[PDB]
């Protein structure tokens, strides 16, 4: 229905960073927002239709424009750290009145503005073998996965057994905790997958942890020594 | 007495000279207050009363939602000339409102017209569509389909309709409210004789005119002119009554408190 | 304009209602969105009207004069452990947000079997696995707690509450009475 | 399709004084369709000054107009108001009587 580009951004204070929305709903009105810890939604541009664009709540160092009825792009010209935020495109039809308006969300986009893009490091994977004391007395395994030294937390864990996705005993920790509360603070993330030992007893089960990592994008300079670009990292794993 | 506020729109197939596509002009009272067209494409106050209690901030949110209502409407009338197969030009036109009775029963309206004549008509009360031709049922059904939107109407021609009113009329109380006296005069208009009895610039547009025969009998075989505008917002009137040399005829105004009685040669 | 609790617990199974409270200056209506984690919003239910919406698995209040609101939320499960929103429409239509109020529901266990398993790393992590009243809090030095997590293991009934910490080296261990220190 | 032919009400703002300064109105009501064409005429010739206020809705689907032109009244000189509407094949004309 509504998606958005780019999914995920690192930019540098002072860059040009343009945020797209794409609809399928034939819909007239579009709207720009973003979620923010302390405050709720906040609206920054919408559109009434296609070539109209009028300002929000927060249309300081944010400019928008619709060049078609399906677009409705957020241009930041002079980027700033202040503007890190997810971000959320929505639609809603104008035939419905202007009151009775269901806003359709599109999917976030995690932008995060840096001062130096040098901090940007990609996350270590450490896939963890289970106890026996766990296989003797629970006879479930619940392996672990770690995540660490990884910044922004643009990132997102995912555990593929034998090739398959596995969502079953996957509960992975919703928010990445900070290595140390300092500003820039390079996250880490757990995860932990619960299977049956007998699932664990077979050698022919394969096991992952795949953490897709959204950093600086290739049209970047990184001409310092590592090019910490969007990748994924894994470590395998094999039953026992 | 009783006070209203109420919103029209139009759509045209043509926008001619002096008749733009759109048009939305508000009423309070039978009194313009706000105006919009295509051709502006901004809302702007059609008193000063209005320009001077109204923020600039609702000079700019509703011009917005008007112009997304500038599209919509121009769009519904395109779709019925489809079911109609009607080509050239067509009207397509929007009351909504509300008044505020003396003893406070409030009521509220809201109907559609095509080519003058009503296509379909909102009822708060059973929170359904009336419809006049078959054209006008499937506009019903289509628009009955959203219960957040008949919930929305009835909310709004009810409770917030009647906001916006009390606060409208406390905003331009001293002219809403005013009172200006008539110029009462009469004249001789003889037979190719009637006598006229004539008022000028009164703005409460009621005023009372009866025609006295001898020192009491009132005159039944009267003709009457109904209160005209002048344009300096004030209005006129006038009655006639065809006498016979007969050997003794008054006018008996009223208007707003003052009355006055005059002769008649 | 919008104000709006920010946490809720209830057990599994059972109900939570969550509440509204708008200082508009019009109103045009009441809506409730989901935003569940990463995931983004969805619209559940909009009320004008004073009264109750039976929608089935759950149903909206509304009052106009009190200029309040609640969700109730029924037959409760995992998956609706997210955040709630409402949104109230202006005089001039004007969409105002609340800060939103974030539903945990708690896993019932059936067998709380509190034990601390040390995994071996293929770096020795330790994981505090099937403990609902027992909070686990990020706890002394520098070197790192999680809190709990709930996995549904769909094969079988089971839904174990789990949580992992570790730290870089340090000699500390699985044992060590932790600030929660269940027991 | 519905087409009302307008009223057409021609009369001046002050009572008449043949010689003082006054303003004639053309009071164009419950037209429809919306278009219309109003002119003010003088002993023949149209009135070039002819202000027309917006034009206003009306609860019964028409329309009306209040059409002015600034005049000085004499015992010769005559006044109408000519109007052409889709609702009539040939343009009507009110003449102005004061009496
Ligand atoms: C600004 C004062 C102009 N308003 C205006 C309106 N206002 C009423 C409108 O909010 C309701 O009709 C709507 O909520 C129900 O769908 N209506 C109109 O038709 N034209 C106007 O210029």
């Amino acid at each position: 229905a509504v998606t958005q580009s780019p999914r995920n951004k690192v930019a540098v204070t002072g860059g040009k960073v343009t945020l797209s929305c794409n609809q399928t709903n034939n819909h007239n009105n579009m709207y720009w927002y973003r979620q923010d810890t302390g405050h709720g939604l906040r609206l920054i541009h919408y559109s009434y239709g296609a070539g109209s664009t009028e300002k929000g709540d927060i249309p300081d160092g944010y400019k928008a424009s619709r060049p078609s009825q399906e677009n409705f792009s957020l241009i930041l010209e002079l980027a700033t750290p202040s503007q890190t935020s997810v971000y959320f495109c929505a639609s809603g039809d104008a035939k419905l009145g202007v009151g009775a308006e269901t806003l359709y969300f599109g999917s976030g986009t995690r932008l995060t503005v840096l001062e130096d893009l040098n901090k940007v490091f990609p996350p270590e994977v450490a896939v963890f073998e289970p106890s026996e004391a766990e296989i003797s007395h629970t006879q479930k395994a619940t392996l672990v996965c770690l995540a660490t030294g990884f910044f922004p937390d643009h990132v997102e864990l995912s555990w593929w057994v034998n090739g398959k996705e596995v969502h079953s005993g996957v509960c992975t920790d919703p928010q990445p905790l900070k290595e140390q509360p300092a500003l820039n603070d390079s996250y880490a993330l757990s995860s932990r997958l619960r299977v049956s030992a007998t699932f664990w007893q077979n050698p022919r089960n394969h096991f992952r942890c795949q953490v897709q990592f959204y950093g600086l994008s290739e049209n970047d300079e990184w001409t310092q020594d590592a090019k910490p670009v969007t990748q994924i990292v894994s470590a395998e794993a094999w039953g026992r | 007495r009783t006070h209203s506020l109420r919103y029209f729109r139009l759509a045209v197939s043509d926008p001619g000279p002096v008749v733009p596509e759109f048009i939305s002009v508000g009423y309070v009272d039978s009194h313009p207050i706000t105006t919009y067209d295509s051709v502006t494409r901004q809302k702007e106050p059609k008193a000063p009363w209005m320009a001077e209690n109204l923020a600039p901030d609702h000079w700019e949110r509703y011009t917005q939602l008007l112009r997304g209502w500038q599209q919509t409407f121009k769009a519904e009338l395109r779709h019925l000339q489809r079911h109609y197969n009607h080509s050239g030009l067509h009207t397509y036109q929007r009351m909504i409102g509300c008044e505020l009775l003396e003893d406070g029963s409030t009521t509220g309206f809201l109907q559609y017209a095509y080519d003058g004549q009503d296509f379909i008509i909102f009822n708060k009360d059973t929170l359904s569509w009336l419809a006049m031709d078959y054209v006008a049922h499937i506009t019903k059904q289509a628009w009955e389909a959203n219960l957040h939107e008949l919930q929305y109407q009835k909310n709004w021609l009810e409770e917030e309709c009647i906001a916006w009113l009390k606060r409208f009329l406390e905003y331009g109380r001293d002219t809403l409210e005013r009172t200006e006296h008539p110029v009462v005069r009469t004249t001789r208009k003889e037979t190719f004789t009637t006598f006229f009895c004539r008022a000028h610039g009164f703005y409460p547009p009621e005023i009372s005119m009866t025609w006295m025969k001898n020192g009491e009998e009132i005159a039944q075989e009267v003709d009457y002119g109904g209160v005209l505008p002048s344009g300096d917002g004030t209005y006129q009137t006038w009655l006639s009554v065809n006498l016979d040399p007969q050997s003794v005829y008054s006018c008996h105004v009223e208007h707003s408190g003052r009355q006055m009685v005059l002769e008649a040669p | 304009g919008v104000e709006q609790p920010a946490k809720l617990m209830s057990v599994e199974g059972t109900f939570a209602r969550v509440n509204c409270t708008y200082s508009t200056s019009g109103f045009n209506g009441l809506s409730w969105y989901q935003q569940r984690e990463g995931q983004a919003p969805v619209f559940l239910s909009y009320v004008v009207l004073d009264g109750l919406k039976d929608s089935g698995h759950f149903s909206t209040f509304l009052s106009r004069s009190n200029g309040y609101s609640y969700l109730l939320l029924t037959e409760l499960q995992i998956k609706d452990s997210a955040s709630y929103l409402c949104a109230v429409r202006d005089s001039n239509y004007q969409l105002i947000w609340g800060s939103g109020t974030k539903l945990i529901i708690k896993p019932n266990i059936q067998n709380p079997d509190p034990a601390v398993y040390q995994l071996r790393d293929s770096k020795s992590v330790c994981l505090f696995t099937d403990f609902s009243q027992t909070n686990v809090s990020q706890s002394k030095d520098s070197d790192y707690i999680t809190d709990k997590c709930v996995l549904d293991m769909r094969s079988m009934d089971f839904k174990s509450n789990s949580a992992v910490a570790w730290s870089n080296k340090s000699d500390f261990a699985c044992a060590n009475a932790f600030n929660n220190s269940i027991i | 399709a519905i087409q009302k032919t307008p009223q057409i009400q021609v009369y001046s703002r002050h009572p008449p004084e043949n010689g003082k300064p006054n303003i004639l109105n053309c009071y164009v009501t419950q037209f429809h369709p919306p278009h219309i064409e109003i002119q003010m005429l003088k002993n023949g010739k149209k009135i070039p000054k002819v202000e027309m206020s917006d034009m206003s809705f009306s609860k019964d689907w028409s329309f009306y107009i209040l059409a002015h032109t600034e005049f000085t009244p004499t015992e010769t000189d005559t006044y109408a108001c000519r109007v052409k509407h889709a609702s009539m094949a040939e343009p009507k004309t009110v003449y102005w009587d004061r009496d």
